[PDB]
Order: C-alpha cells, then sequence, then structure tokens
RNA sequence: AAAUUGUUGAAAGGGAAGGGCAUUUGAUCAGACAUGGUGU
RNA sequence: GUUCCUGCCGAA
RNA sequence: CGUGGAGGUCAGUGACGAAGCCUAGACCGUAAGGUCGGGUCGAACGGCCUCUAGUGCAGAUCUUGGUG
C-alpha cells in the first residue's frame, strides 16, 4: 500500500496543472475515495499527514474539476454545458463517476457554508458527466435537497437553494422533474419541526421551492397536482375513518393524522407556489396552466377547515386563512372566508367569559397549530384569539377596500356583526368587532361617494378595474386603519425576534464561562 | 409459549439488523466511550435530550465516525 | 307583503349559510319570486339582496342554484336584465369554482341554453374529493382526456383534462 | 369532571351500523455493489 | 379463589 | 421484569420542552418487559451501586345512584 506523503501530493499536484493522463486522475481520485471513507469502512493508499490530506482535499476539489474539463471540454449548446462524442471523454467519464460518491459523501457530511460552497461548485463543474448517471444525479439532488432541507444556516440554504437554480435552469430534463418531487417530499415527509427559531428558514425553504415549481409553467403543473391530490387522499381518508363506525385506525383521533404542521406546511407552500406563479405580472396578459389548480387547492383547504369547529384548533384555521387570503391577493379570486369565521363566532370562546385567568405567557398564534389544553378557556386565550380574527377581517375586507363592489361586500357582514355584537357578552370582543364594524360602514360610505360619480355600468370590466387605480390601498379608512394596525403586529414580531436573538446570545455567554 | 429453548445465540443476541449494539448515550462525554468500538456498537440518543443538544452528539458522533441508531428525532419526525 | 318582508329579512339570517336545507329555500325563493312579477321594484330587491347574500357563503351547490334561479327569473322577468346596465356579478364572475364563474358569466351574457339545472350533492367537497382520488366507482382516470371536445368538457374537470392531456401515460386506464 | 340526554352540521348506509373472505381495478412510497486496481 | 416472567430440584 | 422509600453517585437530564399518560410505529429480550420515534403533556425529573418496602386478576352477599 502506497503511503500518502507530502511529496506524492505534491508531485500528483504538480503534474496536474501540466500534462495529466487517466492514470493520474484514476490515482487521485482513488485517494480521495480512501480519505473520504477512513471513518465508514484493499485500500492502495494509506493517509498519516494531515498537511498531505488537507492538500489532497484542495487540489481534488479545487482542480481535479479544472483537468477534466481541460481534458474533455464541454461546449455551451442552447444554454446547456454539454460534452462531445468521442472516446477520451467516455475513459473521463467514469472517472467523475468514480469521484462523483465521495462528492456525496462530503455534500451529506456538510456543516458549515464554505464547505458547503466548495463542495457544491466542485459539484457544479461536474454535471456534465453527471447528468448520464441517475443513481447519482437523483442522490446529487436528493443530499443537496438535504443540505437545503436540514441545514440551520441560511447562508448555507442560500447556496444550495441558488445551486438547485443555477443547475436546474441550464438543463431542465434529467433533473427538473426530480429537484421539485424532492423539495415537496421535503415538506411532507423531513420537514423541521417547528419553532420560532425555524420560522424564518422554512419561510425562505417555502418561498425558495415557490420558485422552482413556476420556472416550467407545463411540468409545475404535473407535478404539484400529483401531490397536491396525495394530501387530499389524507383528506378523504381522515374524514370518512372519523364518520364510519369501523374501528379500523383511530376512528375518534384521526385529526393527528392531517392536523399536522407537515400538512399546514404543505397547504402554505402551495397558496405560495400559485400566488407566485399566478402574480399579474408574471401573468403579462397570458394565462398560466397553475392557475386551474387553484380551484383543488381552495377546496382541500376550506375542506381542512372546516373538518374540527373546536377552539383547540383555531390557529390552525387562522393559518390557512392568511394563506387564502394571499392567494386572493395575488391571483384576484374570490374566496369566501366570511363564513368560516362568522362560524367561528359562535363557539364558547368567541362567546361565553373566560373561566381561569393564570396569567401564563401570550399564545404564540403565528408560529404555532394548537393550544395545548392549559390556554384553553383562559383570558389571555380569548384576548389574543380575538386579536387574530379581528385583523383577520381586517385583511379579507381591505382586499376590496378600493373596489366598487366594498358596499355590498360589506352590508351582510354588518348586519351579522351587529347582530353577534348586540347579542355577544364578553365586553372586550364587542369593542373590537364595533370598530371593525364601523370603518366598514365609513369605507362603505366612501365608495359611495366615490361611486355616485361613474357613468359606467357594472358590466363594463374595463372600467370597473380602473376604477380609482389613482388612489393608493392604505389610503381609504380600511386600509389607513389596518396597514396602521399591520405595523402595530409587525414591530411585536420583530421585538420578539429581536428578543429572541438576544436569548441566545445570553446563553453563549454562559458557555464561554463553563 | 416462551420457554428457554427459544433463546437466541450469545454470538447473535442483542444485535439490531445492522449488525450494531444499540448503547445509550446522553452527552458528548459518553458518546466519547464508543471512540473505537463504531464496528461493535451504535449510539442511541436518549430520549429526554434537547433539540439543541442533539445537534452537537450528531456532529460529534459523524467526527468519531460512530452510527447513530435515531438521528432525525426531534430534528424530523418518524 | 307580510310573507315577502319575513322573506327579505329571513335572507339575512346568519344561520341560513350552515343550513342543510338551503335547497328547499332555494325552490321556496324560485316560486315566491315568479309569483311576484308584477312587482317589479320588489322582485329586484330580492335579487340584490340574493347576490348579496351569495357573496358571503361557502357552499357551491347553493351559489349555482341561485345562479340557475336568476337565469330563470330573468326568463319570466326580463325587466331584472336592467340592472346590469343601469356590481356584485364581478365577483362571481371571479369565483373560484369554474362552476359558479361559467353560471355567472352565462347570466350577464344571457346564453342560457348550456346551463343545466344545477343538483345538490354536486359540486359539494366529498363529491370533489370522490372525484379528485380518481377512484368512483358509482373513474376520472378510465376516460381518455387526449380526445374529449373542449366545450363539450365540463367547466368542474377542466383542469383534470389539463393534467391527463398534459401527463399522456396513464390517461385512460 | 366523568357517566347520561337533546338541537344543529358532515359522512356512510340501508333497513339497519356492521364485519371477515375472494376478485377487480387503481393511487402512492422504499429498493446498494457510490466494486478495490490496471490497461488505450 | 388465583397469585408478574423464566428456570431449577423433585416423592407418590 | 416491574412499583415506591432512603443513602451515594452520573461536574446526569430541562422552554431548542422536564415529569406523567397513549401509541396496531422501529429495535432489543424466550418472557415479565426495556430503548427509541411519534402523539399528548408544559415544569421540573431520570439512570446507576447499596439497604428497605412491594407486582395482576376471579367471584358472592348485596348497597347506592340512575334508568325501565
Ligand atoms: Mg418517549
Ligand atoms: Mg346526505
Ligand atoms: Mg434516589
Ligand atoms: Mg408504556
Ligand atoms: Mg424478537
Amino acid at each position: 500500500k502506497i503511503e500518502l506523503s507530502l511529496k506524492l501530493v505534491r508531485k500528483w499536484k504538480k503534474q496536474l496543472h501540466d500534462s495529466p493522463s487517466l492514470k493520474l486522475l484514476r490515482n487521485i481520485i482513488s485517494a480521495f475515495k480512501v480519505a473520504v471513507n477512513l471513518n465508514k469502512e484493499d485500500y492502495k493508499y494509506a493517509i498519516t499527514d494531515e498537511k498531505a490530506f488537507h492538500e489532497l482535499m484542495f487540489m481534488v476539489l479545487k482542480d481535479v474539476p479544472q483537468a477534466i474539463q481541460k481534458m474533455a471540454p464541454y461546449k455551451i449548446v442552447k444554454g446547456a454545458r454539454t460534452l462531445p462524442n468521442g472516446g477520451n471523454v467516455s475513459r473521463v467519464s467514469s472517472i467523475v463517476k468514480s469521484h462523483a460518491g465521495s462528492l456525496l459523501i462530503l455534500l451529506n457530511d456538510i456543516t458549515n457554508t464554505e464547505t458547503a460552497a466548495l463542495v457544491l461548485h466542485s459539484v457544479n463543474e461536474l454535471m456534465p458527466y453527471l447528468l448520464s448517471y441517475r443513481r447519482i444525479l437523483k442522490e446529487l439532488i436528493k443530499s443537496i435537497v438535504g443540505v437545503w432541507s436540514t441545514t440551520r444556516e441560511l447562508e448555507t440554504q442560500i447556496a444550495s437553494f441558488a445551486f438547485l437554480i443555477n443547475t436546474t435552469k441550464e438543463f431542465k430534463k434529467s433533473m427538473l422533474e426530480t429537484t421539485l418531487k424532492t423539495t415537496y417530499s421535503t415538506f411532507i415527509k423531513s420537514c423541521r419541526k417547528t419553532n420560532m427559531r425555524s420560522m424564518p428558514l422554512i419561510n425562505f425553504q417555502k418561498n425558495s421551492a415557490a420558485e422552482l415549481f413556476g420556472i416550467d409553467e407545463v411540468l409545475g403543473y404535473q407535478v404539484g397536482f400529483e401531490y397536491i391530490r396525495q394530501l387530499a387522499i389524507h383528506l378523504r381518508n381522515t374524514m370518512n375513518a372519523t364518520t364510519k363506525k369501523s374501528s379500523k385506525i383511530n376512528s375518534a383521533e384521526a385529526y393527528k393524522i392531517v392536523y399536522n404542521w407537515q400538512f399546514c406546511h404543505s397547504l402554505d407552500f402551495w397558496s405560495r407556489v400559485l400566488s407566485f406563479a399566478c402574480q399579474p405580472e408574471k401573468e403579462n396578459g397570458s394565462e398560466s396552466p397553475l392557475r386551474q389548480l387553484i380551484y383543488p387547492l381552495v377546496q382541500v383547504t376550506l375542506g381542512v377547515i372546516r373538518l374540527i369547529p373546536t377552539p383547540q384548533f383555531f390557529p390552525l384555521r387562522f393559518y390557512l386563512i392568511k394563506s387564502l387570503i394571499r392567494l386572493s391577493q395575488n391571483s384576484g379570486v374570490f374566496i369566501p372566508i366570511y363564513p368560516l369565521l362568522s362560524e367561528i363566532l359562535t363557539s364558547t370562546a368567541f362567546t361565553k367569559a373566560p373561566k381561569k385567568s393564570p396569567n401564563l405567557a401570550a399564545f404564540d398564534f403565528e408560529h404555532n397549530i394548537k393550544c395545548t389544553q392549559a390556554y384553553l378557556n383562559t383570558k389571555i386565550y380569548q384576548e389574543g384569539l380575538s386579536e387574530q380574527f379581528v385583523d383577520l377581517l381586517g385583511d379579507y375586507f381591505a382586499l376590496y377596500c378600493k373596489n366598487i363592489a366594498f358596499p355590498e361586500l360589506v352590508t351582510p357582514v354588518i348586519i351579522s356583526l351587529r347582530r353577534y355584537i348586540k347579542t355577544s357578552t364578553n365586553v372586550k370582543l364587542n369593542k373590537r368587532l364595533s370598530t371593525v364594524v364601523e370603518k366598514l360602514n365609513q369605507n362603505s360610505t366612501f365608495i359611495q361617494e366615490k361611486r355616485s360619480d361613474v357613468e359606467f355600468g357594472p358590466t363594463n370590466k374595463s372600467e370597473v378595474s380602473r376604477f380609482l387605480n389613482d388612489v393608493a390601498w392604505n389610503k381609504t379608512p380600511l386600509g389607513s386603519y389596518v396597514a396602521v394596525q399591520r405595523e402595530v403586529k409587525e414591530e411585536k414580531a420583530r421585538l420578539m425576534r429581536e428578543s429572541m436573538e438576544e436569548q441566545d446570545k445570553e446563553r453563549e455567554t454562559e458557555e464561554a464561562k463553563l | 409459549q416462551p420457554k428457554i429453548g427459544y433463546g437466541s445465540n450469545k454470538k447473535t443476541k442483542f444485535l439490531s439488523p445492522s449488525g450494531h449494539k444499540t448503547f445509550l448515550v446522553a452527552n458528548v462525554k459518553d458518546l466519547e466511550t464508543l471512540t473505537m468500538h463504531t464496528k461493535t456498537y451504535a449510539a442511541e440518543i436518549a430520549h429526554n435530550i434537547s433539540a439543541k443538544n442533539r445537534v452537537v452528539i450528531l456532529a460529534r458522533a459523524k467526527a468519531l465516525g460512530i452510527k447513530v441508531t435515531n438521528p432525525k428525532g426531534r430534528l424530523a419526525l418518524e | 307583503d307580510r310573507y315577502y318582508r319575513t322573506l327579505y329579512e329571513s335572507l339575512f339570517d346568519p344561520r341560513l349559510v350552515n343550513s342543510s336545507k338551503q335547497g328547499i329555500y332555494l325552490n321556496l325563493l324560485y316560486k315566491s319570486l315568479k309569483q311576484d312579477a308584477l312587482n317589479v321594484e320588489r322582485v329586484e330587491a330580492f335579487v340584490k339582496r340574493i347576490l348579496q347574500v351569495c357573496s358571503h357563503w361557502l357552499n357551491v351547490g347553493t351559489i349555482t342554484g341561485f345562479f340557475f334561479l336568476l337565469i330563470q327569473l330573468a326568463k319570466t322577468v326580463p325587466q331584472i336584465k336592467n340592472l346590469l346596465t343601469n356590481w356584485e356579478i364581478n365577483n362571481f364572475i371571479n369565483h373560484f369554482h369554474p362552476t359558479v364563474k361559467t353560471y355567472a358569466n352565462a347570466y350577464v351574457t344571457g346564453e342560457t341554453e348550456q346551463i343545466a339545472k344545477p343538483d345538490l350533492g354536486l359540486f359539494t367537497l366529498s363529491h370533489f374529493l370522490d372525484r379528485f382520488v380518481y377512484r368512483s366507482a358509482k373513474p376520472v382516470n378510465t376516460e381518455d382526456w387526449l380526445t374529449k371536445k373542449v366545450e363539450d368538457i365540463k367547466p368542474e374537470d377542466k383542469f383534470f383534462y389539463q393534467y391527463f392531456t398534459t401527463k399522456k401515460t396513464a390517461d385512460g386506464k
């Protein structure tokens, strides 16, 4: 067995930069294989000097791709990097086929940003050989998605996703049908347990995977439509299972299967995807296939919201409600959500006076899905539930704040609200509900005075879409109110993060002295 | 009906299908007791460990080259 | 007069939204409005309030029902169409449900020949799931969607068609 | 607080709900040798 | 009345 | 094997979620059971050496409430 010496690595690098040969490449790659397999397993090479090992890693990842390219220079064709036909290419292709899973092991063992960047770059200069394989291209896109899924550093996730875009947009044929599958499967099974720490990271994962679906208008439609259907299967399995008498699997508590964060993560990611693809600018006066999936997504979400009208899962309703509001904002589709909200306004929490008041911490409505059975029937929980509910009404009826149809979108709601306000016992709730009522009437009066000067009827869609294009949405009475409220909410979340961040900083201080 | 005749062979007893005996681990110091016995033993992080400690244990285990029986537990589900 | 007053009131009853018997209420509304063709202002007021109530409902079958009724009430009372020339309909034209959108478009355009009477138990969520899981058995995948006339295809299933004509492969089984 | 009763909503089904068995058609998931070396 | 699981020694 | 009590010990574990309970999930043990995963739970508790207490069912007289 040859022993790695600082001389031998130096000579291999010496002749790498000038006149390399396939023998040298196989030797380097075999040494690399030993280097990466030292902890995890005959081998011709032995490694004893950290200097030699580090030099081997350096020269391999930074220059073996360079020599590989120089031997078999690829040519750009229709924006894609494609190898030519020839014997020498095939010999080099087997060599990259003998380097690929060492890169895979490095990918699976990423722990920091710069190592991720180096491995991803070296992998980048070896796509055109590994596109010819599917045990490697799949595991490649499966591994980097694994890194994109499990890293706790936002920079590492950014690097992984930038790699996914750069490689995917070049080729689009072998990878794109696997990138989307792997990413959304991450959102199914290998989903990150939610917490105030992981929210920006998972939000980036969703806001990122949304872009990938939008790149290919047709193929995305092929993928998401299948996966959303998978959700529907679970949705249909739990509804039937709860309703029927069969003691097969958990008739009484089947909610566990579908009332999970992973499922809500799914339905949020789909709303983000459709919103991204359906934006008016990306539409550009051109219909996109993803718009036709709006109806399935809305049906699934509405079917999930109504499956339990219990206080234990009101936070779950709120999140999907915000998602639907986003979808309607971006696409302009008319989602009915007030019937749901008013239907919850008959509950024992929105209606009956609080029983206990232990003075626990305020519930994290944004970043939780469940009440945890201690906040049930408490002053804090009622006060926070209503705090969310009022702002949700504000958002939903701020969508149409400047439309001509707002008066008649408001009338049935103000009447029902006054019915509930006049019959509701809880003082604080009546105060909050009241505020929304008068501001709704105020914006109704505003739109009426602005509409009295209109000469075109309801049929003229072109002019109807032009109504008050000069006026900003936030200048309306419901906008000017709710926008400010949004700030009064947004700042709060900031002060949470700018607080929690410090806690960890303080925590770090302790291990300094431990 | 259970009885001694059903007893498993000693050489194969207390062995997972991966071939590694499971050893409970609480902290990094207990992990380091399995430094070389990577072939014979695989670590298993205890149920009561917090998420912040589990990532450190996983990193140290990868550095040592010791197989963890239950990774992605409380960092992922199932 | 008192009956029509109570009906105009009950249109704003909040419990109506979650009532299983919305179909009986639909039929009653149609019969009442048909019987009141002479009072053009009253029937127009019911039409306006019907659309007001519909804008905030979640049951699709009921909304398609109201639109079909309004289309038919337009035939007996053509003066109802004057309201479209003399605002809510824009929202239903932009409704998430394709069937509701098509019904609204037909009511605005007046193109009534392509409307079958909507049937309750259709458009309901469980029925949509039964289609969408592709296993009804008294299936969607079994029919071959490569060759189905575009206008013949019902609005409800258009997205299905797209996927199948994109998928090829297991399009017809 | 259980246990118990009643109105409303969803689903399935048939006069009971109901199971087990067989066939049928589908949908969906996992499925390494990253085989050590040499040769042109 | 029976007496957590396994094993052992053993009349008549 | 399991349940408590006490002494000692693991510079043990813990809001980045402790104890308790469930888990027709994975691994281990012939088994009593143990470990992990998940769910539930939401503030502290566990492992280990020693001594000390201490393992699940059956059935009758009937009694009470409640329902015919
Ligand atoms: Mg546990
Ligand atoms: Mg029914
Ligand atoms: Mg003790
Ligand atoms: Mg247990
Ligand atoms: Mg066994």
